[PDB]
């Protein structure tokens, strides 16, 4: 998306992180929704636009929840609680039958920037980039 | 460029699938909080009159709010719909849509123009199913004014006037019985005056004009024998009227004397035509009622169109034409006739025993000025659905079985298909599921609960259940007399799903200033 | 100095290409609507217009347009509904899409368009003959032929749901008329009532009105009654010309009074020696007009709208005389089998049931105010679909069939004819794709890999072939019930081209000041 | 579509590699066509907008003034 | 912006706020009639726009003659 | 050339003594060779144009 | 409606008015200039709105004068001016190219296509462009004859292209024959390029080139010889600024008890001419400082007869000081202690002579101890003229460059742009399916150019390009040579011919540079569908 600045700079980019940031918004709600895009980036570093339209699905149908006697705070821990159990899964599916490498394989880690590399501007010259990241952080 | 010229607005797609989808509801939670006497009313002031109606129907309580969405005036028609059709539930006929399109809109994340044919097919077998469930007779007069009182009951209930509410579904199944099937609800007129309290609010078998007789005569008759005149008491002229010139002077002495005498042929018509009791659509002159009170002849001075007819179909006397030419053998049977002594300017009563009928079914309510309104607005919407019972003797049981059954029947259908237009099949039993849901709310049942409680009751039973708004046992509605008519319930289904349709394709708009 | 200061003028390729590409623009709005999977829209002009027709005559009325290369299409259509009644919105398509793929030759030119218009104008009338060859009245001729014609159109519509109601509604009032081997297409009569719904909509077969009254006290329904067309006033009206009556003599007043009285007073017995059971005039009769005849057992009549009592005499066989004192006993309409008045909706319509009458008069009911009328435009489009399958029982195999088919032609003749005439031929050939196009955008099936594989097969066969998304992939639009009247496809392409070269014909604009 | 092919392969093989791949247009193996993304990536994600939609799920009410 | 509407010029008085705007004005015109009753009590003069005074104790009298615009209040002045 | 009207309404033609019959002009001199075009198509139908 | 953040001057497009409003920016600052080139595309006048005028054909100064309103427009003007850093030449051309990959590429997502099945489509169709180039360019190693053939082709669709040949090599020989340097092992004509002046008045053909440099200066004080030639002349680059002289900052002068005041007053403008003469006594021909020289201070190098200039444009003294082997002194301590000067740091040249031309003059310095000094002294009508004619040699310069920076050469004209178009579709269409409708508008892209090179020309063009295609076709398909292809557009005379036959001829290295970066720019607002712009600081208005 293009973003004309407030001063007039213009940015053309795929980070939701920062896609969100630009475009003004008012709700002070919708604030809060920014800087949990923003959170991804920091921690992780990726999923920086995933993490927000989950952000929606999960309010969107607590919305389907409460109108129909379902209480908020039941809503809000009965929601953490299903967190906890995600967070916990996601090792129960890459114990496992997939993979869970960090070393002495690039095969993989490079692949991860392939992806990764893989559905941005630079997704046509993304092999040399992907080995670049990889190679430029595994040296770290 | 052009185009028109602008300033004109454009909104297509996504949002303009939410703000119609979203648009909608924004009407349905306001407009749900009316169901089951467990129900609100909300007061509606207009600009002009400066007056404020405070009823709840859902009819009225949107044509009184100026909306500017067009999605949202829609639905004002709707209601306005059912109520020309039908008469109640309206307040619900859209709760269904709101709820129907928001699902709607979920599913939309898939093509609308086809979810259209879902909820015009699948809402077709739970119209079916309802047809089904359907109970009908018995057909014996007998029987008939029993089911017809629990109708009004369980449609007046929720209205102000709920507190006597067996005194009004009297009022109502009455005024229907008189004038076979069908008639239209257009000679029995709901008069309403201020008077002291409530229930006071009685039928009438005659008529309840505004006008007092003239002079100081007689306020009561014995065996009415009135007399249904139209021409004025007045010496007459041809309507294409001429000049009467006085060429003679001594033509004037002579003309003095025509003047007494070409009236006094009405004081002679009438005593020879036997009746008792008079009342002409036009005006009569001081120089009759004068006649008229020596003579005992009661004098009713102008009466309106619809009223002129009223004392006539009442003791079916033929509307006279011109005095003099009016035989005794057109009289008015009329059984009484008084002068009420309201405060102030006091009505006069035209009582019959038939009758005849031509009911006037006068409400007073003086506790509030205008909740005689709130109120005789109420007898409607009960008359309406005892008519509509007369018309199609179907009749199907309320609480949320009429949603109930449609939502488990159409609810094995759409695990059927397992097609995506099936999808929508479900969607269209969960928008009515919504109904009763909805109708927990307002009684203060936990929905959920109440609703997948009330689901399994009909797989026990099938189809008859609801859920009781106050009494204990959440017993079946045949039990606790909770129904209205089958009709209704179908022109609701149907004409809901209908906006449905229409306001689900319109993806794109253009709106000018 | 000239000129007038001040009125715009676009010289050059400006005009040439900026009434193009902005005739484009009403051309790029409707291209959204057509075929199964539709996209209607509303708009609100000025004041509360909140209307919502999928007639795409209906549509480019409201936009207004000011546009000239661009009220040209807001007019290429308006005539389709005088010629064919439905295919209003697929003209416009072409007659843009042909406009469109005139701007490659157009631009990479140095080419005039003299040279595009006859280029196209030739391939117009190519066109118009593979049409002609296709139709065939009638293999397996039915009276049904007409009526799945209408399936054909009604199909995508504010209907299609109820459709197969609205199907029989249609074909039934348009086989009501003389028009078979001539007859207007008025004489149906489209009422308008409030509350109800699609499926509620009655089809009368006979009249439909309601009327001002001034006694109720008169009979509601008659069995097979005797109906007299009066058009008279009875109360008094004065008379035409300065009508007055001076008078001499004390005893002389009365004397015109109760003639007065006995000039209308002989009229209403009159009435009565034709032996009617309701009387159905066009002008006014109030008060003792009315009382009389109810005394009598006849429900009287206010004036009846004008268009509609000249369908009661046709229907009923009856005459409308306006003189009442020399009333023939053959003038008079007995046709109707049950005259009631049913109440329906706020209103309360008096019908005349039954038949061997013409005006088929539908009372049509609706939810919305805003949709019974999309209703109505919507059986427009329909009996008159039904008319023309009549008038030629000549049928085109649509559903963007004919279209593919027609390229094909043009494509052929084309290569054996290359220059630059090539192009242009290639263009109202390739441009033809326009319905099929968007007609599956619409929906939503791929239509690249269709086309490409619709093509690739119809190239080779399949003459009438078009594309049924009933399941997905291409068929014979033949097989299906899925039929087109001739004078559709045909017309339209004459004429959504006429304007693809009159805004051709085009070298710059001249404005003006208000 | 997907979604639906998605449920079946995904109770068959325990979502073990199926997915959506958009170069494959269909519905093949995550794994199988190395799509991979690392394990924080889409569990730190969930921990967010759930520990979230607390956060905006506590709210009931919403007043202005200078802070 | 939105609109979300309704629309402009109107306002809605709803739930609780509604329950308010209802009840709280209702007492309203209790200050205006608690003076009339008891042989203790006292009148009131009334003037208007017209530049007249009227100082009588009756209640039609100080309700009817009043100017109010809460439904509840006008209600009850009914 | 299409020509719109002071009165909004729209114009096409080939006919060069309809484009000035449609049309405005000020100057005193393209007067004339206009009136000429005009003062033609009256007397004599075709030939409008070889006038200009 | 909404709610969505943020109005108001806050908004976004979504979508379909995007891709659009994108396309609509680009063809807008394209379809300006797109009559600019080809030798039959002319030139335009930019009004400074302030009656102000600027007459120029040049695409890249025509863009930035427009003012480049919007992201996408803005866009092209910023992909134009990259040309230049490339090349020099076809900023004209390359905007189109670019342009039209939009224009077509959105033309087929308006086609339920989808922008990354596109976004390949070229990223494919550009790498197997460049195979192509393999074929075309390397021929055009081995053919100063075809330099100034360069030199001419960069001429036409100009001002100067009435005069090409006469300016064809006033151009080659600057930079062929005295423009030459070395940096850290490589050989290389300025990037920077040679001094050029522009004369008012005088005569079209009759600009004069020199055999030096052109320092656009007059003479310190009159008193000074307006001329100093014969040979072997002692030149002197001095950025000294040997004017004056006062008190170092922060080093105050209090004075007590004396009456010294005097005695340092003079000894303030002493250590002056003691370095001024210092360096007199080396040489003192000619003087060039940057700084500038003072009245007191000129007298001493005006007895002398030491023409001395008075604060010379210091990227002069350097270029000056480099081809006459002197050395631009800095400052005049040289370790220490050093007053100092050495004849070691003076040049070597043969005149200089301070010319005129037309109510003005400038010094000239001919001949060097190393061969390396040209300027072109063009000369016209007017401003407005002579300045263009400089336009049309900056750009014309570089085109040269360019080429004697790199072998390869390119068959322009109209060739090489059809080449691409019949062999990528004819043979690039291997992967078929959807992707090749893309590939296919990539090709069709590319006849945007040679299009506008005929439509430039009134007359019915729509054939002769027609003619183009076929002819090139015939290199491979369908249905030992001698190969029939290699032919070009000859916009001067109708009809194809061959283009190598003929001085035209493009550098290889912008036939890339140019076809690349104009599908970047494309591809960058393919992926755009939605803009939000957000309005910037308002002024406070506040009503308290
Ligand atoms: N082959 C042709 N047949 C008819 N007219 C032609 C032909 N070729 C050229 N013309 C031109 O068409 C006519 C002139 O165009 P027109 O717009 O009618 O001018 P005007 O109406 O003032 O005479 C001819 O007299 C001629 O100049
Ligand atoms: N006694 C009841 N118990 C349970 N449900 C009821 C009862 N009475 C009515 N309902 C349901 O809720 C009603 C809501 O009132 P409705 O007729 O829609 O508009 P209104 O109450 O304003 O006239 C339904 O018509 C009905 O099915
Ligand atoms: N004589 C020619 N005939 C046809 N095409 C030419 C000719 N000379 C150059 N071209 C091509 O078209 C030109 C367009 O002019 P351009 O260089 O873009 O602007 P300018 O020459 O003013 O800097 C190219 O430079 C070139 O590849
Ligand atoms: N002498 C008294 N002592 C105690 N109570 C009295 C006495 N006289 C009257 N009352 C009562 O006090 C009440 C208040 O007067 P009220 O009816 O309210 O006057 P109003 O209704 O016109 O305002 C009784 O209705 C009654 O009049
Ligand atoms: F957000 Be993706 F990783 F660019
Ligand atoms: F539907 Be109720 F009568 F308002
Ligand atoms: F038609 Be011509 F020009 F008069
Ligand atoms: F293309 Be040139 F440099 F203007």
């Amino acid at each position: 998306k293009i973003l004309i600045s407030p001063d007039g700079e213009i940015t053309i980019t795929n980070d939701g992180a920062t896609i969100l940031s630009q475009m003004e918004l008012d709700n002070e709600i919708a604030k809060l929704l920014v800087q949990l895009s923003k959170s991804q980036d920091d921690e992780i570093g990726d999923g920086t636009t995933g993490v927000v339209v989950l952000a929606s699905a999960l309010l969107d149908q607590a919305l389907e929840l409460i109108q129909k006697g379902i209480h908020p705070i039941k809503i809000a821990n009965g929601f953490d609680e299903a967190a906890k159990l995600a967070i916990s899964k996601l090792e129960e599916t890459c114990d496992d039958i997939s993979a869970s490498n960090d070393e002495l394989f690039r095969d993989f880690l490079l692949r991860a920037a392939k992806t990764s590399l893989g559905s941005k501007i630079v997704s046509k010259d993304h092999d040399r980039f992907a080995e670049m990241a990889v190679e430029a952080v595994i040296n770290v | 460029v052009q185009i028109f010229g602008d300033q004109v607005t454009e909104e297509r797609a996504e949002n303009a699938r939410l703000s119609a989808f979203v648009g909608a509801i924004a009407v349905g939670d306001l407009v749900k909080s009316t169901l089951g006497p467990k129900g609100m009313d909300k007061l509606l002031q207009s600009a002009s009159s400066n007056t404020c109606m405070v009823t709840n129907d859902g009819a009225t309580i949107l044509k009184s709010i100026p909306l500017d969405n067009p999605a949202a005036k829609v639905l004002v028609n709707i209601s306005k719909v059912q109520d020309d059709e039908v008469g109640d539930g309206t307040t619900s006929v859209t709760v269904l849509s709101a709820e129907l399109l928001r699902e709607a809109e979920k599913l939309i994340d898939i093509h609308p123009q086809t979810i259209i044919e879902g909820y015009r097919l699948a809402s077709a077998a739970a119209l079916d199913a309802l047809t089904k469930a359907a109970v009908d007779n018995s057909h014996d007069k007998t029987m008939f004014r029993e089911d017809l009182i629990h109708i009004a009951k369980t449609t007046l209930s929720s209205k102000i006037l709920s507190q006597d509410k067996d005194h009004f579904a009297e009022l109502a199944t009455n005024a229907i019985l008189r004038l076979k099937g069908s008639t239209n609800l257009e000679h029995i007129q709901i008069i309403k005056i201020l008077g002291g309290k409530l229930s006071d609010s009685f039928l009438d078998e005659g008529f309840i004009l505004a006008k007092k007789f003239g002079n100081n005569q007689p306020k009561r008759i014995e065996n009415a024998k009135i007399l249904i005149a139209n021409t004025t008491l007045d010496t007459d002229k041809v309507k294409i009227f001429g000049t009467k010139f006085k060429v003679d002077s001594t033509a004037k002495l002579a003309q003095l004397e025509k003047a007494e005498r070409e009236k006094m042929k009405n004081k002679i018509a009438k005593i020879s035509k036997f009746g008792i009791n008079t009342f002409i659509n036009r005006q009569l002159i001081y120089d009759y009622p004068e006649q008229l009170f020596t003579d005992l002849g009661i004098n009713s001075i102008e009466h309106a169109d619809f009223e002129g007819v009223e004392r006539l179909a009442l003791v079916t006397g033929g509307e006279v034409v011109s005095t003099f030419d009016e035989p005794s053998k057109c009289k008015l049977g009329e059984c009484d006739v008084i002068e009420e002594i309201m405060l102030g300017e006091q009505p006069f009563l035209k009582f019959s025993g038939c009758k005849a009928g031509e009911a006037c079914t006068i409400v007073l309510r003086g506790a509030t000025d205008q909740t005689l309104d709130e109120a005789e607005r109420s007898l409607h919407d009960a008359l309406s659905v005892l008519s509509q019972t007369t018309k199609e003797t179907r009749t199907v049981l309320g609480g949320g079985c009429a949603e109930m059954v449609m939502s488990k029947a159409v609810d094995t259908e759409a695990q059927n298909i397992d097609g995506k237009k099936s999808l929508a099949v479900e969607a269209f039993a969960r928008a009515l599921r919504q109904l009763p849901t909805i109708l927990a709310d307002n009684a203060g049942f936990d929905s959920s609960e109440l609703v997948s409680k009330l689901r399994s009751s009909i797989y026990n039973g099938i189809s008859t259940s609801g859920l009781d708004l106050n009494n204990g046992t959440i017993a079946d509605m045949r039990q606790l007399g909770i129904v209205e008519s089958y009709k209704l319930k179908r022109a609701v289904v149907s004409s809901a799903s209908e906006a449905a349709e229409v306001l689900l394709r319109v993806d794109n708009i253009i709106r000018a200033r | 100095v000239f000129m007038n200061a001040s009125q715009e003028r676009t010289t050059g390729r400006q005009a040439q290409i900026s009434n193009i590409t902005a005739a484009k623009a009403v051309a790029d709005v409707i291209r959204t609507c057509l075929g199964p999977k539709a996209m209607l829209k509303m708009l609100l002009d000025p004041m509360g217009g909140l209307v919502l027709t999928n007639d795409g005559h209906a549509i480019l009325r409201e936009i207004d347009v000011a546009h000239p290369a661009a009220k040209s299409m807001l007019e290429l259509s308006r005539t389709q509904d005088e010629e064919v009644g439905d295919g209003t919105t697929t003209v416009i398509i072409l007659a843009g899409e042909i406009l469109a793929q005139c701007a490659p030759y157009l631009i990479e030119k140095n080419i005039h368009p003299v040279i595009i218009i006859q280029a196209l104008k030739k391939a117009l009338t190519d066109a118009l003959e593979v049409i002609k060859q296709v139709s065939k009245p009638v293999d397996v001729e039915n009276d049904a032929a007409m009526k799945k014609l209408i399936q054909a159109s009604i199909g995508t519509k504010y209907v299609i749901h109820w459709s197969e109601k609205m199907c029989e509604l249609a074909l039934d009032a348009v086989k009501t008329v003389r028009k078979d081997l001539i007859d207007i297409k008025r004489y149906v009569r489209v009422e308008k009532i409030p509350g109800g719904d699609v499926l509620d909509s009655r089809v009368l077969k006979g009249v439909l009105l309601n009327k001002d009254v001034v006694h109720p006290k008169m009979s509601r329904h008659i069995e097979n009654p005797r109906v007299v067309l009066l058009d008279c006033p009875l109360e008094y009206k004065k008379g035409e010309s300065q009508t007055n009556i001076e008078i001499e003599k004390e005893e002389d007043w009365n004397r015109i009074l109760q003639i007065e009285e006995e000039q209308v007073q002989l009229m209403c017995e009159q009435i009565l020696a034709v032996r009617p059971t309701l009387v159905i005039t066009e002008k006014g009769v109030s008060d003792l007009a009315q009382h009389y005849l109810l005394k009598g057992g006849c429900s009287v009549l206010r004036r009846v709208k004008k268009s509609d009592n000249n369908r009661i005499a046709r229907v009923t066989g009856a005459t409308i005389v306006n003189r009442v004192e020399d009333l023939k006993e053959s003038d008079v309409g007995t046709n109707c089998g049950l005259f009631k008045v049913e109440m329906i909706g706020d209103e309360y319509f008096s019908f005349l049931d039954n038949g061997s009458g013409k005006a088929c008069t539908i009372m049509l009911r609706g939810g919305s105010k805003d949709i019974l009328n999309e209703i109505d435009r919507n059986l427009q489009d329909a009996m008159a679909v039904a008319r023309n399958v009549m008038l030629s029982p000549s049928l085109s195999p649509g559903g963007g069939a004919t279209e593919m088919a027609v390229s094909v032609k043009l494509a052929e003749k084309a290569k054996q004819l290359e220059g630059i005439q090539q192009w242009p031929y290639q263009a109202v050939a390739d441009a033809m794709e326009c319905i099929p196009r968007t007609l599956i955008q619409n929906a939503g099936g791929d239509p690249i890999r269709l086309l490409s594989q619709l093509r690739a097969k119809h190239a080779q066969g399949n003459f009438t072939t078009g594309i049924d998304g009933d399941k997905g992939k291409i068929v014979d639009m033949v097989s299906y019930g899925i039929w087109e009247p001739e004078v559709i496809k045909q017309q339209s392409v004459k004429t959504a081209i006429e304007s693809a070269c009159l805004l051709l014909r085009v070298d710059d604009i001249v404005s003006g000041v208000r | 579509g997907t979604l639906s092919t998605l449920k079946s392969k995904q109770l068959k093989e325990k979502i073990s590699n199926i997915g959506v791949d958009c170069l494959g247009y269909g519905s093949n193996d995550m794994k199988e066509l190395f799509v991979v993304d690392p394990f924080i990536g889409k569990k730190q994600q969930i921990l967010l907008a759930t520990q979230l939609c607390r956060m905006i799920l506590k709210i009931d009410n919403v007043i202005i003034s200078g802070k | 912006m939105s609109l979300q509407l309704l629309n402009p010029k109107a306002e809605s008085l709803r739930r609780d706020a509604a329950l308010k705007v209802n009840v709280t004005s209702a007492e309203g015109l209790q200050s205006v009639l608690e003076t009339n009753l008891g042989p203790k009590g006292t009148l009131k003069m009334l003037v208007d726009g017209a530049g007249n005074i009227k100082l009588t104790k009756d209640g039609k009298v100080l309700l009817t003659e009043m100017q109010i615009q809460s439904p509840t209040a006008v209600l009850i002045a009914r | 050339k299409i020509i719109v009207n002071h009165l909004g309404k729209i114009i096409i033609t080939n006919d060069a003594a309809t484009m000035l019959r449609e049309l405005d002009i000020v100057h005193p001199a393209v007067k004339v060779l206009v009136m000429a075009t005009e003062q033609q198509k009256i007397d004599m139908g075709d030939g409008t144009n070889l006038v200009m | 409606s909404r709610s969505d953040t943020l109005f108001l001057g806050g908004e976004k497009i979504s979508g379909d008015d995007i891709r659009n409003q994108n396309v609509l920016a680009t063809m807008a600052v394209a379809n300006v200039v797109k009559s600019s080139l080809g030798p039959v595309g002319l030139d335009k006048m930019l009004v400074d709105d302030i009656g102000d005028f600027t007459v120029t054909n040049d695409g890249a100064t025509i863009l930035s004068l427009l003012d480049v309103q919007h992201p996408a427009g803005k866009i092209l003007v910023e992909l134009a001016q990259q040309q230049d850093r490339e090349i020099g030449d076809g900023t004209t051309s390359v905007v189109i190219i670019a342009s039209e990959l939009l224009k077509r590429a959105n033309e087929l997502v308006k086609n339920k296509i989808h922008p990354t099945t596109i976004i390949t489509g070229f990223r494919v169709a550009l790498r197997e462009a460049i195979r192509f180039i393999n074929e075309v360019l390397s021929t055009s190693v081995d053919t100063k004859e075809t330099l100034i053939n360069i030199a001419k082709t960069s001429m036409s669709s100009k001002i100067i292209g009435a005069d090409s040949d006469f300016f064809s090599n006033m151009v080659v020989d600057a930079l062929l024959a005295v423009k030459t340097q070395n940096s850290k092992g490589e050989i290389k004509y300025p990037v920077k390029a040679v001094n050029v002046l522009k004369a008012h008045g005088k005569s079209a053909t009759e600009s004069l080139l020199v055999p030096g440099y052109a320092l656009n200066c007059t003479v310190a004080s009159q008193a000074m010889p307006k001329r100093i030639a014969g040979g072997n002349v002692k030149i002197a680059c001095l950025d000294l600024n040997l004017q004056k002289a006062r008190m170092a900052m922060g080093v105050q002068i209090n004075i007590d008890d004396p009456e010294q005041l005097e005695q340092i007053r003079k000894r303030e403008a002493g250590i002056v001419l003691e370095r001024v003469k210092k360096i007199i006594d080396a040489g003192a021909q000619v003087v060039l400082t940057t700084k500038g020289i003072d009245d007191l201070c000129l007298k001493e190098f005006v007895e002398a007869k030491i023409m001395g200039v008075r604060r010379c444009k210091k990227e002069d003294l350097r270029r000056i000081a480099r081809a006459t082997g002197a050395t631009l002194v800095s400052s005049m301590s040289n370790l220490e202690g050093e007053e100092t000067f050495e004849s070691s740091y003076l040049g070597l040249c043969d005149e200089v002579v301070q010319a005129k031309f037309s109510d003005d003059e400038c010094i000239l310095i001919k001949g060097t101890s190393k061969h390396s000094s040209s300027s072109i002294i063009l000369r016209g009508a007017n401003d407005y003229s002579l300045d263009e004619m400089e336009r049309s040699l900056h750009d014309s310069l570089s085109v040269v460059k360019r080429t004697l920076e790199s072998g390869n050469v390119v068959p322009g004209g109209g060739c090489v742009e059809a080449a691409l178009n019949i062999y990528l579709d004819n043979f690039a269409t291997t992967v078929g399916s959807r992707e090749q409708l893309a590939i296919a508008e990539f090709a069709a892209a590319l006849l945007i150019i040679p299009k506008t090179l005929a439509v430039n020309a009134a007359k019915d063009s729509s054939e002769l390009v027609a003619k183009l295609r076929s002819y090139h076709a015939a290199s491979q398909m369908a249905k030992k040579r001698r190969s029939y292809r290699n032919y070009g557009l000859d916009l001067i005379r109708g009809k194809i011919v061959d283009e190598i036959h003929a001085g035209v001829l493009e550098p290889t290295i912008s036939k890339v540079k140019s076809l690349k970066s104009a599908l970047e720019a494309c591809v960058a607002i393919l992926r755009i569908d939605t803009m939000i712009t957000v309005d910037p600081e308002p002024p406070k208005e506040d009503p308290h």
